[PDB]
């Protein structure tokens, strides 16, 4: 009843880390695709400064 | 006289059900019972180990 129990929840908590990891690894992938686009187009303008 | 080597084959009984019986069934409950704690920490190593992993 202890061991089933605490192999049970130990499982709980590895399924709630690998799901919050995957949810952020999505996040930053994305985050960084926008903040490239603004790097990139900030540039094409600045290089046409007088 | 006689009556004292009544009391030899008298203390050779009553020491058998006053001192060796229950010190033997002491034995057999102590051992009994470690292997019950012993199974129950290796259940609990491998629950431990489990969850670390």
């Amino acid at each position: 009843g202890e061991k089933v129990k605490q192999v049970l929840l130990a499982q709980a908590e590895a399924e709630k880390i690998r799901k919050i990891g995957e949810a952020e690894a999505a996040v930053i992938e994305a985050m960084g695709k926008a903040e490239a686009e603004r790097m990139k187009l900030k540039a094409e303008a600045y290089q046409k400064y007088g | 006289v006689a009556v004292q080597e009544q009391e030899i084959a008298r203390r050779e009984k009553e020491l058998e059900a006053r001192v060796r019986k229950p010190a033997e069934a002491e034995r057999y409950k102590l051992e009994r019972l470690a292997e019950a704690e012993k199974s129950q920490l290796i259940m609990q190593a491998e629950a431990e180990a489990a969850s670390v992993r």
